RNA sequence: CGAAGGUGUGCUGUGAGGCAUGCUGGAGGUAUCAGAAGUGCGAAUGCUGACAUAAGUAACGAUAAAGCGGGUGAAAAGCCCGCUCGCCGGAAGACCAAGGGUUCCUGUCCAACGUUAAUCGGGGCAGGGUGAGUCGACCCCUAAGGCGAGGCCGAAAGGCGUAGUCGAUGGGAAACAGGUUAAUAUUCCUGUACUUGGUGUUACUGCGAAGGGGGGACGGAGAAGGCUAUGUUGGCCGGGCGACGGUUGUCCCGGUUUAAGCGUGUAGGCUGGUUUUCCAGGCAAAUCCGGAAAAUCAAGGCUGAGGCGUGAUGACGAGGCACUACGGUGCUGAAGCAACAAAUGCCCUGCUUCCAGGAAAAGCCUCUAAGCAUCAGGUAACAUCAAAUCGUACCCCAAACCG
RNA sequence: AGGACCGAACCGACUAAUGUCGAAAAAUUAGCGGAUGACUUGUGGCUGGGGGUGAAAGGCCAAUCAAACCGGGAGAUAGCU
RNA sequence: UAAGGUGAUAUGAACCGUUAUAACCGGCGAUUUCCGAAUGGGGAAACCCAGUGUGUUUCGACACACUAUCAUUAACUGAAUCCAUAGGUUAAUGAGGCGAACCGGGGGAACUGAAACAUCUAAGUACCCCGAGGAAAAGAAAUCAACCGAGAUUCCCCCAGUAGCGGCGAGCGAACGGGGAGCAGCCCAGAGCCUGAAUCAGUGUGUGUGUUAGUGGAAGCGUCUGGAAAGGCGCGCGAUACAGGGUGACAGCCCCGUACACAAAAAUGCACAUGCUGUGAGCUCGAUGAGUAGGGCGGGACACGUGGUAUCCUGUCUGAAUA
């Protein structure tokens, strides 16, 4: 109903090059 | 973990107060933006 | 009970209003507040009978 | 001069309450409500005038109207001041 | 002596 | 509403 | 004697669709032929609402901990009372400031709120509650800094700044003890005090400033002495001698408290006083400050915790007695001393040392210019009057503040 | 005497575990460093975005910083999805 | 106007009025707390603290009024030096602030386009600032034209995506001339003759019109269905009124209205006539705008980017003739 606002980075830092 | 707003009713009147506003001509232009607005609130008013 | 006062002159109009003012104004506020008063009506007549006599003070008075 | 007219116009309304009838009669004090601003002096000089009584003291003190939560809405109370009057030995009301 | 209106279907037990 | 009193009660130590 | 919409059924066209009708619906709809489009939705990690899934699953927020009896109630592990158990005790206790803004107390109710129930609550509704000459704000003074008449500068807006005027986080007059409310008290009551001004009376007298001088007025560290808060023990007073052995005894339990103010002036600290004369110094003057001379005595003066008297043959006081809407109310009331230890608190903005050399202004004291000196004004005593306005509830290491 | 030593309050955050839809948008538990100083803290001021401040990391400037936030130019532009 | 009313949520209680001062509507008046340009000083807006002058119950203490800044004018005072000036005080007049757009002026982007990008474009746009008005600005040729002629400015349609400008790229883009709306011309730089002599602005009177309250306003009944008809059926009437709204389903004829005809004690805008105040008609002669025009340098505006570049404006340095 109503968006979040914290929107804390979901994502993991952790890059497979 | 001390948070960003500490309140203290001086520094809130001193820095937003309605005579903090009118001091220069940027705030009275902040007042006139509000009034055309409607709000009901102008200013932080103790 | 407008232009029977009309014609009256400056002394008897400050007394009337003071006794407007003195009885049935602050007595029948103490009788309100008290429980004691059942005619409710007297109050707004009273206090409309008071601004009439000042209005008459007002246009005799100076202006 | 409108002393007079003012006299009748600082007093508003007695006070009743347990407080108010406990301190009638131990401290033979009258409890009334005042006008807002109700200087003590214009207190005392009513007091004396409309009531024909002899006082010691006034005591005054503002009471905040309380916040009230009518149907959908909310509203406050005005707020009032109410008077401690301490007569002397010779009491009529 | 104060109106009371109609309050919302979950109004307190008055 | 708004109450503009926060003057101060310090009651004695 | 039933429009749109909704929901089924039966016919019909190669299609998007159309037609008739059952039930709900309740008052609008629109043929044919033309005209104009916000004219057709399944997707855009589309937007809004509603409702599923995982799922009756994880979780129910410090592992300080609960047990039982009685009461109320429709219902009790959570509410009330009682008896045990456990936890904090430089706090998880008692106070504030800031910040909240009625959360405080009583009556009543359990829908929602409380991570469960709830009779309970910081929840709902109603009522009640904040009492000041002495507390604080207000007010007088000023720091950083802000504003800033004229003024200087700048295309305009505006920037800076003098005189001024604001600005407490600082300086400036004054109250303590006991009692009382369901909720306020250093505010109310009892007792005993204190401070600053106006007016009036009496006796003396030169008064008189934004001007002069003094004072206010200030660092860090360190050490000792004198103390007090407070504590421990003895004595004294009241009570007890005791369900498992002993306990009238050097035994056990409780109490043994009292302020501000006023008078005295101490431990300690500081400084030499008094008289006379003179001086282009203190942007004018000066009896004041500073400086220079002499005579004289050797003391004086200032500051100062605590103690001691009065305050007080008062208050408080263990306990006892009489009634309890059985929560509590009323009456009565003995002793109320000494010794020892002792602070981070007071004497002490002191003293001794060190280099980094440690606010301002007013209140107050004092000296005069202009002006007036039969006045006015000032000093001393007494009487009277005034001290307004605003905050005063409650939380305040927290469930009430910021998250 | 000491930017002296040990060590509480207070300030900080070296290690480990727990916690990662947590009690918490950086915490808790057990240890750990400073703790009379270049210390720490309350209250009030001053410095404003190509600017401030920085015992200097591109750190911090309201949970956002190799150029803060809000409104406007603005329906910027997008040979891309 | 009136037989109803005391605003609404929102009932109640207590009352007013019904033939006229109940209530309601309109004009003109009175009251009009505190904050806010805020204006006595200050301040955290709705608060604190004053001075002076006028009148009063216990001295007590009260009520009212005034007291901001700036500009102009007048008076009185008044330094460094005689005079003087600066400065100071007092009184009067005006301004201050707010407000959606439109108007003029002072400043002035970038994104974007050019398939990059710097000239250019976007664009004198957004935005900031100043000033005034009901409109503003501009406006009576040192203008065009072509040697034929038109005669202020402004706005609309053509001319015309034309002539030109342009890394001659992207783009920008006139004028002359024609057709319309509307038309109005004057004054000072100066003396004389004649002197209300027209036209204007401000204050009275009178006519007309309009605004601010309002008044009258035509004409339908019976049966059927139905909770109820305004519907169906049958027969009528009004219409300078079937525009609308309401009324138990769809009302010209039930109600409010509508066309139409009237209405103003008081205040007002507009167009006229009649008074007062102030500048001011007509004729002769003369005069006829100088640091200006123009020029050098640097920029800007004109479609016109310095190009062969006319014309206008300006920072800087120069500088005529005057009929």
């Amino acid at each position: 109903n109503n968006r979040p606002v914290y929107i804390p980075r979901p994502r993991p830092p952790h890059p497979r090059l | 973990m001390k948070r960003t707003f500490q309140p203290s009713v001086l520094k809130r009147n001193r820095s937003h107060g309605f005579r903090a506003r009118m001091a220069t001509k940027n705030g009275r232009q902040v007042l006139a933006r509000r009034r055309a607005k409607g709000r009901a609130r102008l200013t932080v008013s103790k | 009970m407008k232009a029977k006062e009309l014609r009256e002159k400056s002394v008897e109009e400050l007394n009337t209003e003071l006794l407007n003012l003195l009885r049935e104004q602050f007595n029948l506020r103490m009788q309100a507040a008290s429980g004691q008063l059942q005619q409710s009506h007297l109050l707004k007549q009273v206090r409309r009978d008071v601004a009439r006599v000042k209005t008459l003070l007002n246009e005799k008075a100076g202006a | 001069m409108i002393r007079e007219e003012r006299l009748l116009k600082v007093l508003r309304a007695p006070h009743v309450s347990e407080k108010a009838s406990t301190a009638m009669e131990k401290s033979n004090t009258i409890v009334l409500k005042v006008a807002k601003d109700a200087t003590k002096a214009e207190i005392k000089a009513a007091v004396q005038k409309l009531f024909e009584v002899e006082v010691e003291v006034v005591n005054t003190l503002v009471v905040k109207g309380k916040v009230k939560r009518h149907g959908q809405r909310i509203g406050r109370r005005s707020d009032w001041k109410k008077a401690y009057v301490t007569l002397k030995e010779g009491q009529n009301l």
